[PDB]
Formats: C-alpha cells, sequence, structure tokens
C-alpha cells in the first residue's frame, strides 16, 4: 500500500508551497556540508560529516515550525540510508504522539509495591536485557502463596539475558525454554505473551499497538521493511495527514520524501537530494533542476551576515547550480550572463570573485567573455587604463590587448607623457619581475605571457622620463632605438613611422649597431607599399597638431618640415645623418 | 596557392605569375625546370592579369590589381624596376590586354567601374587616353590585329558586365575611341571574357564566354553571328591559340575544354582559373605549374616530314606546282590515288591485285578446299581453280567460268558467282572484281559499296584508302586523311567554293606542322597561303619565334632561303629576339640590311657599352658608311667623334669639338629618364675634361661643382 | 730617404700652416707618408682639418691608392669612406662596393649585410641620374667586309681623311644601378634564407 500513500503525498506538497524562512548561518553550514561532500568526490566520512550537520540541525532547533518536522525527516532518511533495527531502536527514544513512554518507565522504576501498570511497561519495554534485569528483580509479594515462581522467572530473565545464525540459536533454545515451561492466575498468562514478545511472533508484537511506528519497530535490507509497513498499516493504528511523509521515508518511495521536504521551508531538501545522489538511487522536469532554480532564486536576494571568511558574494549559488546530470553549464550560462547584465558597476571584486567561481570548473569560456565584457565596461572615457588593460589581457583575446596597447602608445605619440601622475595607480606595475612573479600565481601561462606584451610602452615610457653622467643618456637612446626596432619588426605599427622620426631627429641632424638597426628599419619601411604607408604618414601630420597637450626642437624640426606654400625629406635627413654618425663613431680604431 | 592569372612570354621560356596575396612571381621554365628568379610587392589588393610586352619595346610587364592602380613592370640591366602606376579606375581593374607592335605601343586597360582607358608609350613617360565603357562594369578587353608586317619598330573589343559586348576603333579625328558597330545581347547573363582572335584570316574570330553559356561571333565584312553550345558549371576565362586557330575555354569543372573548328561550321571539342595559351604552340594550366602541349592526333609526320621536305626540295629553286608522280616515291597512298582519278586507266584492277598478292599470303596459311574461297577473294582465280580443280569435283567448271565473265563452300562461290559473307581489307576489292565486269565500271562499285556499308557495321574505319576512292564519286570533302594530294586533288578535278577554308586547312596543317618541334617546313607551309598580308604576317611572326629558337652558316640559313623566304624578315626576326638577349646583338640588324632607323636607334645600345674603344670605332665606321635615313647624323656622329677627343690629349680644338660638344648637349638634352645614357655621356664627357677644356658637358651636380672647384683653384 | 726626414719634420699638430707648405711644394709625394703616419696614429684627425678640395684631391688619390694594395683589416677604406662622406657621396657608395667585393672574395653577415645597408644608404642620399658606379669571334672580320662592301655601295673628304688617319692610329668598367644593387641584396638575402 506504500505506493498509495506515495502517490497521496504527491498531491500533498502540490498543494504546499516553499519559503525560504531560514537564517543565514544554516544556508552557510548548509552548503559548506555540501561542499565539502562534493569536493571529496570510503564514504562513511560523509556520513559522519552528514551527521554533524544534523547536529547543528539539532543546535539550530535548540537556540530557537517546518524546520523541526523537515529537520525530523532528514534525520530519519539519513539514519535509515545509514545494525538497521539498532539504529532504529535509537530513534525510538526520540519521538515523532502526545506524551512520551522513556519517561514513564524511569518513572516506574521505583516501587514500595508491584503497581499495576507493571505488566503493561514490560510490554512497552520490549537497554532491552538491562530493563528485564529490574524485572529479574520485582520483589512481587502482592497478595502470593509460593508452593517455583522464582526459579521460573530467573529462568525466563536467564533465556533474555543471552543475546543482549546466532539469532536462530536463540530462537531455538527460546522454543526449547517454551516446550519446558509449557511441560510445566495472570501471572503464567502474563509470562506467556511476554515470552511471545520476545520470541519475534505476529501474534504477541500486534497485540501491543499503541503506536504505528512503535509496532513497527518491535518487529538488514529494504524488502523487510516494506514487510513490515504492508503489515503495520494493515491495521488501524495510523493516521492520515507529515505522517504520510514519514510512511514515505520508511518506503521505498525517497523521491516523494524529497519533494515533501521541498515541501517544507528548508532548502535542507536539497541537501537530502544531495545525500540521496550519493547513497541511494532513482512542475519542471526532475528534482534537481527544481533544487536549482529553488536555492538560486532564494540566494539570488539574500546577502546574508559578513562570515569568517568573504562568501563580493554569488559564490553559494554557483557552487550549487554547478552541483548537480551534466545540464550545469546551462544554467551557468544564463544566470551568468543575468549578473553580466547588471555587471555594468565599477567593482572589481564582483568580477573577481565571480572569476573565481567560474575557474573552480571547467568553465573558461564564460569567465572568458566576463572579463572581456568587463573591460568593454571599463571602456570608459578615458581612466583606469591598466586596470581595464589588465582585464583585457586575462581571459585570452590578445589582439584586443595590443589594440588597448596600440592607443596608449598613439595617445604618447599624440601628445610624451601619456600615463601620468594619478594614471600610475592605474598601472602601479613598476617591477618588471616582481610584478609579473605576483600576477602569474594565479594563472602562469596568462599573466606571463600578457605580460611579456608590457616591456614596450614600459621601458618606452622609462625613455620618456629619462631624456650616472652623458652615457645613460646613450643607454636610454640604445634602449629606445632597440624598442622602435621591437615594434619595426612588424611590418614585411601604424605609429611606428613618427616614432622613428622623433628618434631621426635626437640621433643626427647636421651604438654602431643601432644605427644598422635603424638603416634596416627605414629600409623596411620605404618599400611596404601603399597600405602601410598613408596610414603612418597620415598619423605624422595628426602627431605634429599638439591638442592634448628636446622634443620641442623635434617638432620644431618637423613642422618646417612638411611646411607648403599655398615625410620621406625625414628619411633623408635619416640617410645623411647616420651616414655621419658612420663617418664619425664607426672610425673608433684602438 | 590563390593565382589568378598565369602569362607566357614572347618565346615561351620566362613565366609571369599573379597572385591573390599581393606578390607578382617570376619563374624561368625550360620545358619542366622550373627555376624561381624574382618576387615582386607592392600592391592593395589581389592582382588579377599580368600581360607581357613585344620584345621589340623591352621587357615590360603590365599588372592590373584590386585596388585599381596598373603597375608597368621593366627590367634594367638585369635588374627589375618599377617605372610608371597608373590609377584611375574606381574598382577593381580585371584584364589589361597588351597592343600588337604593329599599332605602337598601347595598352588597354577593363575594369568594373564604368570606363575603359587606353595607355599609350611616350618616349619618355606615359601618356593617356580615356575612353568610356558600361554603366555594369567591365570585365574584358582584347586587341585586334591591323593589317601589317613590322616587326622591329587598329581595333579592340570590350566584354561587358551589362549582358553585351562592344567594338571600340582607333579615331584620329578626335583622338579618341569611336563606336562603329555595336554588338546586341549575346547572352543573358554577365559576359565573363572575351577574347579576339590572332589568327590572321578573312575574317575575325571572336570568343565570349559568360549564364554557362558561350558565344563565338564570326565577324566577316558583314554582322556576326553565333552558335551557343549549353554545355552548363559557369565559364570564366578563354584563352585562343595560335596554333591551329584553337580556342581554349575554362570554367570551374578542374577542367580546359579544348575548341578545335570544323568544316562544317560548328566546333569540335578536343575561384579562378585564368589560362594563356602560349605562341610556342604551348597550353597554360593553374594547378601552380602548366605546361600542356596541345597538337593535331594524327598519325607520326616524320615520315610525311621526310616526302614534304622532299617535295620542298624538288621544288623550290628559283624565287609553285603540286606534281603528283613526281613526289609518289614510295608511299602506296600517292600511286593509288594518282591513277584513281582516269576511269581504272593506269591499271587499277593491277594495284589492288599487287595489295591482295602481298596480303593474301597470310590469308593462305594454315588454310586445308577453303584455300580456294580465300584466295578467290583474292585477285588471282588461278589457284583457286587449281585448289578447285583438287577436290570439290564440277565446281571448277562454274569457278572458270566465273573469271571469264547445303554446304558454305558452294553458297559463297555462288553468291560471288552472280553479300561478302565475311570481312577482311580486301572485301572492297573483292566486291570490285566481282560486280564489275558486266559493264567494266570502276563508280557503280563504289557507290553500291556505300550503300551498302550504309546498310551494313563496321566497314571500311579510319583508312586514307577510304576518302581516297570515296572521292571519285561524289567528288566532295568527306574527312581527315598530308595536305599535298588534297591541293593536288584541287588541281585537276575535286570542293568548290571554300577556297578560304582551304587556306584555312594549310594554316591549321602549317601549325600543326610548326608544333612537331620543326620551323622550316613550318615556314615553307605557312609561305603557301592566298594572302598576302596574311602570308607576310604569319611568315614574319612565326619567323620571328623560329630565330628566337639560325645562324649565318648553310646549314639552317640556306635551309632557310631555300623555301624562298627574302633575307630582311629573318635577320630582323632574329635580331629582334636578339634585343632581349647586348650591344653585338644589334649588329646583326645593322649588317642584315634591314635596319634603317633601327641602325640609328641602335646608338642606344651602343650608349651603355663603352664600357673598348676600338670596336666603338668600327660601330661608328658602319653608322658613318650608312648616311640614310630622322637621320639626326650630326647627332648620332658623336660616338665617333668621342675617341677622337680621347686620343687627343691640348694643341687646340678641333673645330669640330664644339660640334660634338654640341652633339653631347643636344643629347644629354634629348635623352629622357634613361639614367645608363646620362650617366654615359656624363662619363664620356668627364674623358675629354682631362684633354681639352671642356666647359659644356656638364652634368651631376658633385663632380661639376667640385672638379671646377677644384680646377679654378 | 729624405721625404721620411721630411714628414718626420713635420710634426703635425694644430698647425693651419704645413698647408701653407703643401701649396708652396715640387713633387708632393711625400705627403702620402705623413698621411700614412697620420694613419698609423690617431685616426679621423685629417677628415676633420681640410685645407683646400684641389689639395684634398691628391690627399684623395692617395688614400685611394692605400686602399687598392687590399690590406681583413681593411682600415684605411673606411676612412676613405668618411672622407667622401664630406663630398662625393658617390664615390664612398662605389668604394663600399669595391669593399663588399674584396670581403666575398674571402662574420660574413655582420659585414656584408651592413655593407649592403650602408650602400643603400648612401643610395637614397644621392639624387637620381647619379647612381653611376664604375666597380671595375671571327665578328670583327664581317664588319669589315661588309664595311668594304657597302663603301664601295656607297669638306666632308677631308673628315673621311682625318678619319682613315685616326684609323691608322688604331690597331673594364662595369654599371651597378639602383635596382641592380637592390635587387642584388635581395639575392643576397635570399641566398642566404636558402641556407
Amino acid at each position: 500500500s506504500e505506493y498509495r500513500y506515495a502517490a497521496l503525498a504527491k498531491d500533498a506538497y502540490q498543494q504546499m508551497g516553499t519559503a525560504p524562512v531560514t537564517e543565514p548561518p544554516q544556508v552557510i553550514l548548509g552548503t559548506e556540508d555540501l561542499l565539502s561532500r562534493l569536493y571529496d568526490e570510503k564514504m562513511d566520512d560523509t556520513l559522519a560529516t552528514a551527521a554533524a550537520q544534523l547536529a547543528a540541525l539539532w543546535r539550530e532547533h535548540v537556540d530557537e515550525t517546518p524546520f523541526e518536522k523537515a529537520n525530523y525527516l532528514a534525520n530519519l532518511a539519513l539514519q535509515i540510508h545509514h545494525p538497521l533495527p539498532q539504529t532504529l531502536f535509537r530513534w525510538l527514544n526520540e519521538y515523532h504522539m502526545y506524551g512520551s513512554q522513556v519517561d514513564d518507565i524511569l518513572r516506574h522504576r521505583p516501587s514500595p509495591a508491584c503497581h499495576s501498570l507493571f505488566w503493561q511497561a514490560v510490554f512497552i519495554a520490549l537497554k532491552v536485557g538491562d530493563a528485564a534485569r529490574l524485572l529479574d528483580q520485582a520483589g512481587w509479594g502482592h497478595v502470593y502463596a509460593y508452593v517455583n515462581v522464582q526459579r521460573a522467572v530467573d529462568e525466563t530473565i536467564a533465556v533474555l539475558e543471552s543475546c543482549p545464525t546466532l539469532f536462530r540459536v536463540r530462537a531455538r533454545g527460546l522454543l526449547e525454554h517454551l516446550r519446558r515451561f509449557a511441560e510445566g492466575w495472570e501471572i503464567y498468562e502474563n509470562l506467556n505473551i511476554v515470552f511471545d514478545i520476545v520470541l519475534g511472533q505476529q501474534g504477541a508484537i500486534l497485540e501491543a499497538a499503541q503506536d504505528w511506528l512503535e509496532a513497527t519497530v518491535g518487529l538488514a535490507n529494504s524488502e523487510s521493511y516494506l514487510d513490515r509497513l504492508a503489515r503495520a498499516f494493515h491495521t488501524a493504528v495510523e493516521s492520515d495527514f507529515v505522517e504520510i511523509g514519514m510512511a514515505c521515508v520508511f518506503e521505498d518511495n525517497i523521491k516523494g520524501v524529497i519533494g515533501l521536504l521541498r515541501g517544507w521551508s528548508l532548502p535542507i531538501a536539497a541537501a537530502v537530494a544531495e545525500i540521496a545522489s550519493l547513497g541511494k538511487w532513482l512542475e519542471v522536469d526532475g528534482i534537481k533542476d527544481s533544487t536549482l532554480v529553488q536555492y538560486a532564486q532564494a540566494l539570488a536576494d539574500y546577502e546574508g551576515l559578513s562570515s569568517v571568511q568573504d562568501r563580493d558574494g554569488w559564490e553559494l549559488s554557483i557552487s550549487v547550480l554547478g552541483r548537480m546530470p551534466e545540464r550545469s553549464e546551462e544554467m551557468v550560462r544564463d544566470l551568468v550572463e543575468h549578473l553580466v547584465q547588471q555587471l555594468h558597476v565599477d567593482s572589481n571584486a564582483t568580477v573577481d570573485r565571480l572569476w573565481f567561481l567560474l575557474n573552480e570548473l571547467g568553465m573558461i569560456e564564460f569567465a572568458e567573455d566576463t572579463t572581456e565584457t568587463y573591460g568593454d565596461i571599463l571602456a570608459r572615457d578615458s581612466h583606469r587604463y591598466g586596470e581595464a588593460m589588465w582585464y583585457y589581457a586575462l581571459a585570452h583575446r590578445p589582439n584586443k590587448v595590443r589594440e588597448v596597447m596600440n592607443l596608449l602608445t598613439s595617445y604618447s605619440l599624440i601628445q610624451p607623457p601619456a600615463n601620468d601622475l594619478d594614471d600610475y595607480l592605474y598601472k602601479l606595475l613598476n617591477d618588471r619581475k616582481n610584478t609579473l612573479e605576483q600576477c602569474a600565481s594565479q594563472d602562469m601561462e596568462a599573466a606571463e605571457l600578457l605580460g611579456k606584451m608590457l616591456s614596450g610602452y614600459a621601458s618606452l615610457r622609462q625613455f620618456y622620463d629619462i631624456r650616472p653622467h652623458a652615457t645613460p643618456l646613450s643607454r636610454r637612446k640604445q634602449a629606445a632605438t632597440a624598442l622602435i626596432s621591437v615594434i619595426a619588426s612588424s611590418d614585411d605599427e601604424d605609429f611606428l613611422l613618427a616614432l622613428l622620426g622623433e628618434a631621426l631627429v635626437f640621433v643626427s641632424d647636421p651604438t654602431l649597431d643601432q644605427i644598422d638597426v635603424l638603416l634596416k628599419a627605414i629600409e623596411d619601411l620605404q618599400a611596404v607599399g601603399s597600405r602601410v604607408y598613408n596610414a603612418c604618414d597620415e598619423f605624422l601630420q595628426l602627431v605634429l597638431a599638439s591638442a592634448p597637450g628636446g622634443s620641442s626642437l623635434v617638432a620644431s624640426q618637423l613642422q618646417r618640415s612638411l611646411s607648403g606654400t599655398g615625410g620621406e625629406d625625414i628619411m633623408r635627413r635619416l640617410r645623411l645623418g647616420l651616414a655621419k654618425d658612420l663617418a664619425g663613431l664607426w672610425l673608433a680604431e684602438a | 596557392d590563390m593565382i589568378h592569372d598565369a602569362v607566357l612570354d614572347y618565346y615561351g621560356r620566362r613565366l609571369a605569375t599573379c597572385s591573390s596575396d599581393r606578390t607578382i612571381k617570376i619563374f624561368e621554365i625550360e620545358g619542366e625546370t622550373q627555376r624561381l628568379t624574382e618576387t615582386l610587392k607592392g600592391h592593395d589588393g589581389a592582382v588579377w592579369c599580368v600581360s607581357w610586352a613585344h620584345p621589340k619595346y623591352g621587357n615590360i610587364l603590365a599588372s592590373a590589381g584590386y585596388d585599381g592602380k596598373v603597375l608597368i613592370w621593366r627590367e634594367l640591366n638585369g635588374a627589375w624596376q618599377r617605372i610608371f602606376d597608373f590609377a584611375l579606375h574606381k574598382a577593381s581593374v580585371n584584364v589589361v590586354s597588351w597592343s600588337p607592335h604593329e599599332a605602337g605601343c598601347l595598352l588597354a586597360c577593363a575594369s568594373s567601374d564604368g570606363n575603359v582607358s587606353v595607355l599609350e608609350f611616350r618616349d619618355n613617360s606615359w601618356e593617356h587616353s580615356i575612353f568610356h565603357a558600361h554603366g555594369l562594369g567591365v570585365n574584358s578587353v582584347s586587341w585586334a590585329p591591323a593589317t601589317s608586317p613590322g616587326s622591329i619598330v587598329r581595333r579592340f573589343v570590350t566584354g561587358g558586365s551589362d549582358n553585351a559586348l562592344k567594338i571600340w576603333a582607333y579615331d584620329p579625328a578626335t583622338n579618341t575611341y569611336k563606336l562603329e558597330r555595336e554588338p546586341l545581347t549575346g547572352h543573358t547573363d554577365w559576359v565573363r571574357d572575351v577574347a579576339w582572335s590572332p589568327t590572321v584570316l578573312q575574317k575575325s574570330y571572336i570568343a565570349s564566354a559568360s549564364d554557362r553559356t558561350v558565344r563565338i561571333w564570326t565577324s566577316d565584312p558583314a554582322n556576326p553571328l553565333q552558335w551557343n553550345c549549353k554545355v552548363l558549371a559557369a565559364v570564366w576565362r578563354v584563352s585562343w591559340s595560335l596554333s591551329g586557330n584553337v580556342l581554349a575555354a575554362s570554367g570551374g569543372d578542374n577542367k580546359v575544354t579544348l575548341w578545335k573548328e570544323n568544316l562544317k561550321g560548328e566546333w569540335e571539342c578536343v575561384t579562378n582559373w585564368g589560362p594563356n595559351g602560349l605562341l610556342v604552340t604551348t597550353h597554360h594550366g593553374e594547378p601552380a605549374d602548366g605546361t600542356l602541349a596541345a597538337s593535331e592526333e594524327s598519325v607520326g609526320s616524320p615520315e610525311n616530314l621526310a616526302r614534304l621536305q622532299r617535295y620542298i626540295d624538288s621544288v623550290s629553286f628559283k624565287e609553285a606546282s603540286p606534281e603528283f608522280r613526281e613526289l609518289a616515291q614510295g608511299d602506296p597512298s600517292w600511286e593509288l590515288a594518282s591513277l584513281l582519278f582516269d576511269d581504272n586507266g593506269y591499271g587499277l584492277p593491277a594495284f589492288w591485285r599487287q595489295l591482295v598478292s602481298e596480303a593474301t599470303d597470310r590469308a593462305l596459311a594454315q588454310e586445308p578446299e577453303e584455300k580456294a574461297i580465300i584466295c578467290l577473294a583474292g585477285n588471282r582465280v588461278a589457284d583457286a581453280c587449281g585448289y578447285l580443280l583438287a577436290a570439290g569435283n564440277f565446281r571448277l567448271a562454274t569457278l572458270v567460268s566465273g573469271i571469264g565473265m547445303f554446304s558454305q563452300p558452294v553458297r559463297a562461290i555462288y553468291e560471288l558467282l552472280a553479300r561478302f559473307g565475311l570481312d577482311w581489307m580486301r572485301s572492297f576489292g573483292l566486291r570490285l572484281f566481282y560486280t564489275t565486269g558486266a559493264t567494266a565500271n570502276v563508280a557503280e562499285a563504289v557507290r553500291s559499296f556505300q550503300a551498302d556499308i550504309e546498310q551494313d557495321k563496321e566497314p571500311e574505319p579510319d583508312s586514307a584508302l577510304w576518302s581516297l576512292l570515296k572521292a571519285f564519286a561524289n567528288q566532295e570533302f568527306d574527312w581527315s586523311d598530308g595536305w599535298l594530294l588534297t591541293k593536288a586533288i584541287y588541281a585537276t578535278g575535286k570542293g568548290q567554293d571554300a577556297a578560304e577554308k582551304l587556306d584555312k586547312a594549310s594554316l591549321a596543317y602549317a601549325s600543326a606542322l610548326t608544333a612537331q618541334s620543326q620551323w622550316v617546313p613550318a615556314t615553307f607551309v605557312l609561305l603557301q597561303l592566298s594572302d598576302a598580308a596574311s602570308r607576310e604576317a604569319a611568315v614574319r611572326d612565326h619567323l620571328g619565334r623560329h630565330a628566337r629558337r639560325p645562324r649565318n652558316p648553310n646549314s639552317a640559313f640556306s635551309s632557310l632561303r631555300k623555301f624562298g623566304v627574302p633575307e630582311t624578315w629573318i635577320w630582323e626576326a632574329k635580331a629582334l629576339d636578339f634585343r632581349a638577349r647586348s650591344q653585338q646583338e644589334f649588329l646583326a640588324l645593322v649588317w642584315a640590311q634591314n635596319y634603317s632607323e633601327a641602325n640609328q636607334a641602335f646608338v642606344h645600345r651602343v650608349g651603355p657599352d663603352l664600357v673598348d674603344f676600338r670596336r666603338l670605332f668600327r660601330f661608328a665606321q658602319l653608322l658613318f658608311k650608312v648616311k640614310g635615313k630622322q637621320d639626326w647624323d650630326r647627332g648620332a656622329a658623336v660616338y665617333l667623334l668621342y675617341p677622337m677627343a680621347r686620343l687627343q690629349g691640348q694643341h687646340g680644338l678641333d673645330k669640330f669639338d664644339h660640334q660634338l660638344f654640341d652633339g653631347l648637349v643636344a643629347l644629354r638634352g634629348q635623352t629622357h629618364g634613361d639614367i645608363r645614357q646620362e650617366a654615359a655621356i656624363a662619363d664620356m664627357a668627364e674623358d675629354l675634361i682631362r684633354c681639352r677644356g671642356g666647359d659644356p658637358r656638364l652634368f651631376g651636380l658633385l663632380p661639376e661643382d667640385v672638379r671646377s672647384k677644384y680646377m679654378r683653384a | 730617404m729624405l721625404s721620411r726626414l721630411f714628414t718626420a719634420a713635420t710634426s703635425i699638430s694644430h698647425f693651419e700652416e704645413a698647408h701653407s707648405a703643401l701649396l708652396s711644394m715640387m713633387q708632393k709625394s711625400y705627403l702620402r707618408r705623413l698621411v700614412e703616419k697620420m694613419c698609423e696614429t690617431g685616426q679621423s684627425s685629417e677628415l676633420i682639418t681640410l685645407p683646400f678640395s684641389g689639395l684634398q684631391t691628391k690627399v684623395d688619390d692617395i688614400l685611394v691608392e692605400k686602399c687598392r694594395a687590399t690590406r681583413v683589416p681593411y682600415h684605411q677604406i673606411l676612412y676613405a669612406w668618411r672622407i667622401n662622406h664630406n663630398d662625393y657621396r658617390g664615390g664612398a657608395a662605389i668604394l663600399l662596393d669595391r669593399l663588399q667585393k674584396l670581403r666575398r672574395a674571402g662574420a660574413l653577415d655582420t659585414q656584408v649585410t651592413r655593407q649592403y645597408l650602408l650602400l643603400i644608404n648612401a643610395l637614397s642620399c644621392v639624387p637620381p641620374q647619379e647612381a653611376y658606379i664604375l666597380e671595375d669571334d671571327d665578328l670583327e672580320a664581317d664588319i669589315d667586309e661588309l664595311e668594304k662592301k657597302l663603301d664601295v655601295e656607297g669638306e666632308d673628304a677631308a673628315l673621311i681623311e682625318k678619319m682613315k688617319r685616326f684609323s691608322t692610329r688604331n690597331g673594364a668598367r662595369r654599371l651597378l644601378m639602383l635596382a641592380d644593387l637592390r635587387k642584388q641584396y635581395q639575392q643576397e638575402l635570399d641566398r642566404i634564407v636558402a641556407i
């Protein structure tokens, strides 16, 4: 009949609802236990930690009611899943009634004389052997006349104190003592039926039926369970609805229990399911996306108090999101995108945490689009730069990083301070070794390779900052020519001609190796084509006009070079000038 | 990997390659020997079509890019130099056709923007002539050869993206290009390419490729028409071929469809493509290296070439006539065809009798009787009557009665006494010997045989004797079978009207013999055309490419002169080739007695060759002996007046030294953008500064300034 | 033997006076010696000081004559370029080309590539129409025969008589251009890339 109770339960939590009544610590401890049980994937330890979670639930109950009932269902389920009759008798102490039996027996132990409510307490008592030990020393003496009874009772207790393969031997010895006692008022019948209860016969256990669960316990597999319930509900004891809930917990229908717990306020339902998916086996779809939507929509509004460690937020939501089935990414995409729709905010903590979460699984593309669109967020007008440039650097897209670099050095050529003063805070990566060593700790193959693209503008701005005696000036010039040469190799890049022109004016206008490299650069620039020369010259024409802002003589010489009446001359000055520098420097024999 | 065009040079020795990645590669082809040499670069978009120049104007290339710019390349002293750039097209320039050397040095450009500009080559630098084209764009252009013979030293058709073509003609009245006659709606879809036939004939053939249909307009002195063959991928590029008037069509089918012309009127068939048939009789494909040799398929010509050479050596003696028994010799075809016109006059049943006398000898073997019938199929009936005298009893009495006027032998003998029964090469002769005699007719036997084979299967396949004996009755043309006996058949009996088609067949056989690694017989057969201008031009250009591959000794030149070719075109063409190859190269044309103005313009080559005095003195003596025609002899004698001042050394002016100074100055002023010439005259000027005063003839800034600053000190 | 003592007695310091001794002198063949000393000691100093161009021609031919010795550590040729950088850029390029030809007929990268680079440097330094560089059968019988063949066919007579007189009086340069060496360098780089 358990299937009928299951079907009735299915129509029970259908009229119920869902409500996140719980406080933050319950949720935190819950998802902590869950993540501790999921990241571990020798399962007894998980059961122990689960029991610890249960202890935390009981603690939350004492400190303080759907929480109560659903906690009872959780405890019961986890105890069934786990000596099944031993743990059943262990849960017998804590009742699911109107009163109690334990406190009744404890207050029944001492007595001046034998009470009339004694034998029924014997029926209830059947810690069992210890309870029979008090029956061994009952005292008797109630009007009475011996002719014995003491020997028979002592025998029954001696047999009862045998155990608490061997159980069959115990039963055989029991039957033997039954024959022995039958071969030899109220006492006789009482001892008889008590003995029948100790036996395990159905005619004795079904007799003492104060409660349905009480008779259920009094009776190593789930089939034995189903048999126990098939013989419990057949009698007239139980009540119809919570009771159906436990009736399903006991039954093989675990799913309906999860549904009922979902009908309860607690999100612990999910947790139960999370334990039901690691041990047990087998409106919208199943009960994996339901808990998903429930939890995700629950934490969507709740921030919670600050824990020992940070929990920005949106951490538990994703941690349970990708804790399902392998269709988790289908929901991760949706929720992360929903976060992207509201990502438009100058806050690095949210994106950092979100990245920390998305990088905890096999989902790199989502974090990629996240940091990329965050770089798109920090496009703005002209601030943050290197922060933004770093949020371009991370998660691939190196062409975009080179684009930001190009825009930056272009802005340097137009004015060459460029990134100065407060903008240093946007970079602040003054060290080229320490910074990369402290940044590649997260992602080596990303931060190191993308960080190796920063040397150019760094040493260039260094050269701009420089302009110890006269020789470090030549060292700075050598570094500058080296950098220009580095950004001159990418041609066989449009802002190159202006740079090479400034350095051109700086060198000579009436080492050694650098001269040859510059000459090779001019050679590799004077034979490009019509594509990458018109843009370079156009850029050079847009450089001489200083709108957003040594170099003065350069700008004056160039302004007098392109003056007309109404670019190649610069290179001619390069040829003449470097030919002079070779007429002088190259003749340095010793 | 994405090549859009590959153009062979005038000789077929240097391959020009364009590409899509802005790279113009230059290869050196010597058969299978692929030698990469030089690479050029400097365009915005993809390069569409390159085009070689005529060697008379030097090695010049014409490149058209996707950007719309047109780069004209040219090599200078063994090195390539980018000279001129013409950019006047809003869209990409698809194709650029090269002008013929008889019409100067022009250059037609075709772009899909709405105009087609022709680029004239001024002595110094470019002159441009702008015309207007189709509104929907233009993707094709091709030059038309005029009527003039000239080697050393005008219309053009424009294709359309507006589903039409046009024909431009030169017009000096307005110094532009007038449209005399417009063609109408050749296709339905945009025309992909148009190509003009380089072959000189009575008519001009135009190829038009688009809707997967192809038009071939035959432009006689009237309105041309075509027969569009529904061949159905799209056809993009079509290249003509001066190797039998061949027409190569190329579209997207991983193959090139070659088209030849039949006398009936139909043409028999033998991402980008861009093929170009080399004038050295070779087809170039675009895999990327293509070199497919295309020629007519027939029985080996070495024997026929021997007979042909035997004909030339026995006819060409003075300054012609095609005979029969004078060049018959060994081949049975000539001897048979000669007496075939006469109705069995020269013993027709005797020659075939000898033929089966040499054929039936293999049929009488292993034949145990049956050999009687097998010999009866043969001409002689003596051995047949003998074998039928051996056995068969009285059957002989019938057989001998047939040579005077329940069994297969009896049936065959009876049938032959009055079907063929079996098949052989002697079948027609057998039918000829036993269907005639009653009237002694030959035409009746041939006609009856023709009807019989018209009602039979597998009869007389692929034979020369077929056309030979079929030519008797209904004297016309049938199929291909040497062209000497054809002209011989044209002289006496017969194929009326199609004389110009005989011209085209002789041109086809001329180019066929020209593609068989031969020039001299090709030169002879090309000299045997109907028109004068056609023969002259064809022989001229052919001798160009022939002498390109021809020395003074007899073994070659006397073989080229025995044909009757004048000593003017040969040497002129040879030197035309030698131009692209030296200063002593023009000496050939100098003593060729065919130089005239070329000898006067040879000083341009004598210039950079002074780098050495006695030689120049001798050449200048040769130019001194020839005081003929601009003919600026006073300014040309400067080269002779230079070693005079060089050997003079300071005792007084020559009273002609000022004349060579004035000539050197006039030359230095007239000499345009030629750095070699300017440097030469500058050097030879500095040479006579240390000798005499040398007040004029100062050129360069540095040498003049510093040397004058040192001499005045 | 005296010239050695003369050049030793020159003792060139900041003079501006020995030039007068140069313009006062019969044979200035001893100049080559003092210059040689000036080349043996600290160099480039003679680049710095120059009396006149007409006098500089002599020392130019002197150092050039010291370059043809093919004396590798070429030394003077480099110097010979430097002076020829002040004036005669073309000659500097030419001598550097001769230099490349000497080095090519006897590491190689740093010398050849730099030589060609400086060559195109001097190439663009010099305006067009001035890239001129020196850089040092049985056909004539037909010429004479056909000459005698056409002369029978055909104050000027005095010019012909003179021409005959100079005919009785009767009995190695290259042409390095712009695109010539510009292509030569590309060919050298192509040959180096084919290694």
